[PDB]
């Protein structure tokens, strides 16, 4: 029986791959001062695996901070659009979860899911370096049960 | 032909604000730089026009996030201006107190950032955990960590809880030894220094003409300030002094910027010692809402409490121009109000705003990658730019 | 704190594996004793001299006085 | 031939783990492609070039300053013999003669890097 | 006043140029000075860990939003649409039809978590204070379905906690 | 029994890379003033095998190369350097002993570059492009004057053998004898590698190691490998050249834990350098080393070459 | 001389807190290993301990354990475990447990 | 001349300790009384085995027994 060894390598590739997990900080707007005190020393980041590091090639997930307006978008689908094909997408704060304190005037999109996809919404204006931080933990959290590779088994 | 046409990049690792650039260069020399802003604007002018006054306040706290109690004495003093009611003097000295903390946290945060985009990924980081002790006194104080407003028009409400104060002054006592801290960390380093020395310099009047207001014209020559010469409110009383330079060199800058975080220490200070025990909000009923003992049990209390959050105050017709001094430099709402509750047009002025549109000229001597510092180098928020 | 000096410590066993390593394997594969250093022409053939004269074509046993007995 | 064969190995190693590191990434367990990728227009990175005298001039100078290096590194054997005055005087003589070429190209406009 | 900076003679005299070619030269003040200052390292660094420790907060802190009622529960809302009336952000909506009892309540009492910027203007328009914003931030929803409350949601919330709620607003309510 | 020697030289000097990047990571934190990784395992012990495996995981992505040659070449190249590179180090015994030595490590050294070259090469992106050709520039004006360095302190030993360096440095270390050449040399090792303040960046920058750092992922992590583990060699031909330890035979592993020591604590040196200054710019990098360095090396040289003829003591050539 | 004190702290803890296999539970738990600090009131399976007050800002801390909710198990430790009031007090809100 | 190097030591220290180091680089293996020791050593390392010569017939010096003195003397190197 191999199934045993596929589950086992799951939660190798898996536990690996979501330990580490370093994204990179889109950083629109005032969530991205949040988001650096994440990355402060008393909240840190690195305790976790996740690395601060900057490039859309080396990407392994990408947080939407800020307010997304219609003149940044299509660079920030361009910039999900050349990334490693597993990828996940993280919306902090309230404007790019879906519009936030603005929603309306022209400029701005309302929410990131119009532009991309998006797996954890972690609300806050801003989100506590603590409520983002349980929001990546989550999505940890969400990369245990992928469970992706005995279902390429087809069973 | 020569030349080239660069382009921006998306994100250093501590990015607050996205621009783009386009440079017409020679080789790795920068001839024309010509920086396309408005990418980050969310249209908060339109916005304004739709809310009443009481509304409307978040948006002049966020549209310049990193400085915030500035920003939100800024308008403010404009409602109350315009408005013709004064604050009790209590308010007023807390007013002035998180005015110069939060002027200490946006200096802190020029700086640091300054040096994390050049090099000198370290003092980020020790700077950055005494801003997290900053924000643990905002959750005190407002009740939220960063953007709560805590301020209004006819003085601030909540005042602070019961031993905050204690918590202020112990940070206030050895924040001194910190920075000086990174006084050693930095300014007779050959790296950072021999980076900048010379680079964007700029003629005292010139920067008048280009209309620079703020440490740029501390550290170049031409002694002016509004805190001096314009007191908006007891703000006047305290005693410190300001910074100059005489070398107009982005270094000076610098220095100024570091010193006027010294002196933001001795203005906490002497305010500490000051602190009148007033009031919160002015005592005009119709104005701002009362507490909740007065609410309930007493009519008048509940209507002006009702109506002034349904409608909300009516501010008289006029037009206003208020500045303040603001840790970027002067920063200002100008008001229009129809007889009514809600705003009519206001545009806010920021100075990053003016700041930026000097790097035509500041940058025409020197190659891209001190283009890089002299970005950085003038505070600047391309949050409140577009606005 | 000690959080580095751990890691540290692995990292010296890591570099430190190599050095008894092939130290070790000389004073294993090569004899008793070192491997002779024949940089120069002159003492490669003292060494094959050795070799010859040793009758196990080896220059580890190096036969020794008693050998003309 | 010993160290031949460290560099067999050496190689293989090498080719070895690029295989490996070609291989798990599209032997993954899903790979898809989609993506156009413009090479396009001049202005995305950059735009054209004018390649300048400036690097070019720096490959020079390393080649003549290289020559006068490697001519100088026979040295520590030549630094003993039965004639020293010849030596010192040829020796310093040379690498003299590598600092004046790098004094006059220093007098020149050349190097100062601000153009 | 003016204090200024930078404005100073460099002295060409002996004995400061003596220690400024050692400076330029043998980087003491760099090496020593930051070196040293790094070496500063000891120093018990500040991190916390999140699951099992948590940073410090505040009475007035501002969570999500919780539904309040009276000791044998009214649903302490009246319906009166002031929450609704001063939201900065617009989001909030009520419909109140008169009860069987002829009591008002809410019918759709709605928040979009999106939308909403955590103002605190919401709980302190509330007359009775029936909506207050919760200590707890617990969040990090899956879809953004999940981030829009129903009045039904909002009492949930208030009934996971309340003497959470109560020993906040027992605590600041003289400040308000 | 040979092949057992290759593999205790060049598997270790992999593990030694990952559990360096960790040692890294940590070291950065706490001078940060914050603890490194603990939540990967404990202590941290598990993070390179994540790195590793994901890191190697992730997929190809991007772009058409326009040459399928030199895209498989250079990594392979990087690689087999860095791992050869080791072959001389002294230790207590070489592995090779070779007569020549140092300046055949000078030499691959300054083969090191056509990874440079050929990487930056085949982007098909005109900007990477530049970026390489300047990484090379700033590389080879530093293997002009490390050589002239190596052909000083040298000097002192009298032959290249790279052995008789350990018996040179019995008395005292060559750190005493000169200082100052030995000073310039460090930061000479911390030229190539573009430590910092060396290193060029992102945000806004030349952008070298933007496409060159992005770009090959999985070969991403062999560049990442051959400029680590050449990190760790510059530090332990530092620890050979510069300074070292009394060998005693009969017990070799005395002076392979004490070289050992010094050569770790010198690489922590160099990432904790990196946390401490900032970045130079460019020019004012490489006319920084025509303007001084290059100079002073020329004078002190030549007061090497007509030193020794003074005191009367130049080296016995064996 | 001063370092043996710095062994018996280690030492200490690791021996009267959890005991031989103890060490290793808590460490990959959490890799927080703390001496063993009073009780804190366990209530429901996760069990609480307040600092002597040594030092603030990790003053106090938590092991979750397993079966909450008969749903899920270790290793999936969370915020949200935390009932209410310990919210409360675990978060600086109210000094009195 | 001394304004002149007290400004350019002020400026360049690197280059004027430059000049020092090369020109007293220059002067010093002149003077240097060690000097000749070097030489006098460098040529007592024999490379290539002494070929003896026909002795008969010949003017007595450097004899044939190696410990009879009469040839040279590396002594002054056995203590120096
Ligand atoms: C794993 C468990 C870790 C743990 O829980 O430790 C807490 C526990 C005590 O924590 P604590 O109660 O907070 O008391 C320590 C002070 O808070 C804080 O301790 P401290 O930092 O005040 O004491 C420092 C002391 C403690 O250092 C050591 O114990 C390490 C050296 C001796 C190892 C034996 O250092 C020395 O005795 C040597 C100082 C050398 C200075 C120069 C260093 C240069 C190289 C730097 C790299 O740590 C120990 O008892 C240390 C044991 C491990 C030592 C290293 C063993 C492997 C080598
Ligand atoms: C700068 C690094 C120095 C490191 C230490 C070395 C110290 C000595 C360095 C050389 C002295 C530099 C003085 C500054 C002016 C140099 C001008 C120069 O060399 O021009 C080329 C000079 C030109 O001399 P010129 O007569 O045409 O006048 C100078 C004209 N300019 C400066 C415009 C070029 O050419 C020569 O000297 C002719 C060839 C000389 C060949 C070598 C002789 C060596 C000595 C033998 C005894
Ligand atoms: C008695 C007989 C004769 C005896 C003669 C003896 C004479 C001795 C005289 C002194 C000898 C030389 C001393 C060292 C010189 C090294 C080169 C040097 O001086 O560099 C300085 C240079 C100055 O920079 P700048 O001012 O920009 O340039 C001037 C250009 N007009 O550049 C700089 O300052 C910037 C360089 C910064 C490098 C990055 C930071 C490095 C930090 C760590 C350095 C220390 C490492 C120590 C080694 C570690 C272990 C090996
Ligand atoms: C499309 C590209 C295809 C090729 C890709 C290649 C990728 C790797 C390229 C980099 C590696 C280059 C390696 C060069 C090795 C040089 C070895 C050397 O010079 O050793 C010196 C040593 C001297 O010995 P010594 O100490 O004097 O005496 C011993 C006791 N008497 O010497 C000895 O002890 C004798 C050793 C002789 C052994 C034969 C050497 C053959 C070298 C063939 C090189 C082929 C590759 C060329 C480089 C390509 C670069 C791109
Ligand atoms: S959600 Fe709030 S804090 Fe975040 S970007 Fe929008 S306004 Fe700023
Ligand atoms: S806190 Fe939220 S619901 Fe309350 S007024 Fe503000 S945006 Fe509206
Ligand atoms: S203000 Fe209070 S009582 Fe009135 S509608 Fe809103 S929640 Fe209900």
């Amino acid at each position: 029986r191999g199934e045993y060894v596929v589950a086992k390598l799951d939660d190798l590739i898996n536990w690996a791959r979501r330990s580490s997990l370093w994204p990179m900080t889109f950083g629109l707007a005032c969530c991205a001062v949040e988001m650096m005190h994440m990355a402060a020393p008393r909240y840190d980041m690195d305790r976790f695996g996740v690395v601060f590091r900057a490039s859309p090639r080396q990407s392994d997930v990408m947080i939407v901070a800020g307010t997304l307006t219609n003149k940044m978008a299509p660079a920030l689908r361009k910039v999900y659009d050349q990334m490693p094909e597993p990828r996940y997408v993280v919306s902090m704060g309230s404007c790019a979860n879906g519009g936030g304190y603005y929603h309306y005037s022209y400029s701005v999109v309302r929410g990131c899911d119009r532009i991309v996809p998006v797996d954890i919404y972690v609300p806050g204006c801003p989100p506590t370096a603590e409520a983002l931080l349980y929001g990546i933990l989550q999505l940890q959290k969400k990369i245990k049960r992928e469970k992706r590779l005995r279902i390429w088994y087809r069973r | 032909v020569s030349n080239l046409t660069l382009n921006f990049g998306p994100q250093h690792p501590a990015a607050h604000g996205v621009l783009r650039l386009v440079m017409e260069l020679s080789g790795e020399m920068v001839r024309k730089c010509d920086p396309h802003i408005g990418l980050l604007h969310r249209g908060t002018e339109k916005l304004i026009e739709y809310k009443t006054y009481l509304q409307a306040l978040p948006y002049f706290d966020r549209l310049d996030y990193v400085s915030m109690m500035c920003n939100e004495q800024a308008y403010s003093l404009a409602v109350e201006k315009l408005l013709n009611i004064q604050p009790p003097p209590r308010a007023q000295w807390i007013r002035v107190l998180f005015g110069e903390i939060t002027r200490l946290l946006n200096h802190i945060m020029a700086v640091t950032t300054h040096a994390l985009d050049i090099g000198a990924m370290t003092p980020f980081f020790w700077m950055f955990e005494e801003r997290e002790k900053m924000f643990e006194f905002y959750e005190r104080v407002s009740g939220a960590r960063m953007h709560a407003a805590y301020v209004r028009p006819g003085g601030v409400h909540q005042d602070l809880p019961l031993g905050l104060m204690d918590d202020i002054y112990e940070f206030s006592k050895n924040f001194s030894l910190r920075i000086d801290e990174l006084e050693e960390m930095l300014t007779n380093n050959r790296i950072w220094r021999n980076r900048t020395v010379d680079i964007g310099v700029v003629t005292a009047e010139d920067a008048l003409n280009y209309g620079f207001s703020g440490v740029m014209l501390r550290g170049s020559g031409i002694q002016w300030d509004l805190r001096k010469t314009q007191p908006y409110d007891v703000y006047d009383q305290v005693e410190f002094d300001v910074p100059i330079g005489s070398r107009g060199d982005c270094y000076d800058r610098y220095l100024c910027r570091v010193e006027e975080m010294r002196q933001s220490i001795r203005i906490i200070s002497q305010c500490l010692n000051k602190m009148p025990p007033g009031e919160i909000k002015v005592d005009d009923a119709k104005v701002s809402p009362p507490k909740r003992a007065e609410m309930k049990t007493s009519m008048e209390s509940l209507i002006h409490h009702f109506k002034l959050y349904t409608e909300g105050y009516q501010v008289p017709p006029g037009a206003t121009y208020t500045a303040i001094e603001a840790p970027k430099g002067e920063f200002g709402v100008y008001l229009v109000s129809d007889g009514s509750s809600r705003p009519y047009r206001c545009k806010i002025k920021a100075p990053g705003f003016a700041h930026l549109a000097g790097l035509d000229k500041m940058s025409k001597g020197h190659m891209l990658a001190d283009v890089v510092a002299i970005i950085g180098t003038q505070d600047i928020v391309f949050g409140e730019v577009d606005r | 704190w000690f959080e580095v000096l751990p890691g540290i410590a692995v990292m010296g066993v890591c570099l430190f594996i190599p050095g008894m390593a092939t130290a070790r394997i000389h004073r294993f594969s090569n004899g008793g004793r070192e491997k002779r250093v024949a940089h120069y022409s002159y003492q490669w053939y003292l060494m094959e001299r050795d070799r010859r004269v040793s009758g196990v074509n080896r220059y580890y046993v190096s036969k020794g006085l008693e050998n003309i007995d | 031939m010993n160290l031949m064969i460290t560099l067999l190995t050496n190689f293989t190693l090498a080719t070895l783990l690029v295989t490996i590191a070609f291989w798990l990434p599209q032997l993954n367990v899903y790979s898809e492609k989609t993506s156009p990728y413009e090479c396009g227009f001049d202005p995305m990175g950059s735009a054209r070039l004018p390649f300048s005298m400036k690097f070019f001039l720096v490959a020079i100078t390393f080649l003549l300053f290289d020559l006068e290096i490697a001519l100088l590194l026979p040295l520590p054997w030549a630094s003993q013999t039965t004639n020293l005055n010849t030596m010192l005087t040829m020796a310093l003589l040379l690498i003299f003669l590598l600092a004046v070429s790098l004094a006059y190209e220093w007098t020149q406009k050349g190097l100062e890097w601000t153009e | 006043t003016y204090k200024y900076v930078n404005l100073r003679e460099p002295s060409m005299d002996m004995k400061s140029v003596t220690d400024r070619a050692a400076q330029t030269l043998l980087w003491t003040e760099l090496i020593r000075g930051l070196g040293m200052t790094l070496s500063y390292l000891f120093r018990e660094p500040a991190t916390i860990n999140y699951p099992f420790e948590k940073g410090p907060l505040s009475p007035r802190f501002r969570g999500e939003h919780a539904l309040r009622r009276y000791p044998s529960g009214e649903e302490r809302c009246i319906a009166c649409k002031l929450c609704e009336a001063v939201c900065p952000a617009q989001a909030i909506t009520i419909e109140a039809e008169p009860r069987a009892d002829g009591s008002r309540r809410t019918t759709r009492y709605d928040i979009d978590m999106t939308k909403c910027i955590y103002c605190g203007f919401c709980q302190e328009a509330c007359p009775v204070d029936a909506i207050v914003e919760g200590p707890n931030f617990e969040f990090s929803t899956e879809t953004h379905e999940e981030l829009l409350y129903n009045k039904e949601k909002l009492l949930n919330n208030g009934d996971k906690w309340e003497a959470e709620i109560a020993a906040n607003i027992q605590a600041d309510y003289l400040y308000r | 029994m040979f092949m057992i020697n290759v593999l205790t030289l060049i598997i270790p000097i992999l593990l030694a890379v990952a559990f360096l990047t960790l040692v890294e990571r940590k070291v950065l934190g706490y001078m940060q003033f914050r603890k490194g990784p603990n939540v990967v395992g404990p202590y941290g012990l598990l993070q390179p095998i994540a790195d590793a495996i994901k890191l190697f995981i992730k997929e190809p992505l991007r772009p058409a190369t326009s040459s399928i040659s030199m895209f498989i070449l250079a990594p392979i190249l990087a690689l087999t350097l860095a791992l050869t590179m080791w072959i001389p180090l002294p230790m207590p015994y070489p592995l090779i002993n070779m007569n020549l030595g140092v300046l055949f490590m000078l030499a691959m050294s300054s083969l090191a570059v056509y990874s440079i070259l050929w990487s930056g090469w085949a982007s098909n992106s005109k900007y990477a492009l530049i970026g390489a050709l300047r990484a090379v520039a700033q590389t080879i004006s530093y293997e002009v004057t490390l050589a002239i360095i190596l052909l000083s302190v040298l000097l002192m030993n009298g032959s290249f053998t790279l052995s008789t360096l350990i018996i040179t440095q019995e008395q005292v270390w060559l750190i005493f004898p000169a200082w100052p050449l030995a000073m310039m040399w460090f930061i000479s090792t911390l030229a190539e590698t573009n430590r910092a303040p060396f290193d060029l960046t992102e945000g806004e920058s030349e952008l070298v190691s933007g496409f060159n750092v992005e770009y090959a992922a999985g070969p991403f992590a062999l560049f990442f490998m051959a400029e680590y583990a050449n990190i760790i060699m510059m530090n332990i031909f530092t620890t050979t050249l510069f300074l070292g330890a009394f060998h005693n035979p009969y017990m070799p592993e005395l002076y392979t834990i004490n070289f050992t020591i010094k050569s770790l604590l010198l690489s922590i040196t160099f990432l904790w350098i990196r946390a401490s200054y900032p970045r130079f710019r460019y020019d004012q990098l490489m006319h920084l080393l025509w303007k001084n360095f290059l100079p002073l090396t020329l004078a002190l040289c030549m007061w090497h070459v007509s030193l020794p003829i003074l005191l009367s003591s130049i080296p016995p050539q064996t | 001389m001063e370092l043996l004190q710095v062994l018996k702290r280690g030492l200490q803890q690791v021996s009267g807190h959890g005991g031989l296999r103890g060490y290793l539970r808590v460490l990959f738990r959490a890799n927080d290993v703390r001496v063993g600090t009073l009780v804190g009131e366990d209530k429901y399976g996760n069990k609480y301990y307040e600092d002597n007050k040594q030092f603030f800002g990790r003053h106090r801390w938590v092991i979750y354990t397993t079966e909450m909710n008969g749903k899920n198990t270790f290793w999936d430790v969370d915020g949200s475990m935390v009932p209410p009031e310990w919210h409360r007090w675990l978060h600086c809100m109210t000094d009195d447990p | 001349v001394a304004a002149f190097l007290k400004n350019v030591w002020a400026k360049e220290p690197v280059l004027v300790a430059s000049f020092a180091i090369a020109g007293l680089a220059v002067i010093l293996p002149t003077l240097s009384p060690y000097t000749k020791y070097s030489l006098m050593i460098n040529r007592a390392t024999p490379y290539n085995y002494p070929v003896p010569l026909r002795d008969d017939g010949n003017m007595p010096d450097v004899p044939s027994h190696p410990q009879d003195p009469q040839g040279p003397s590396l002594e002054w190197l056995k203590r120096l």
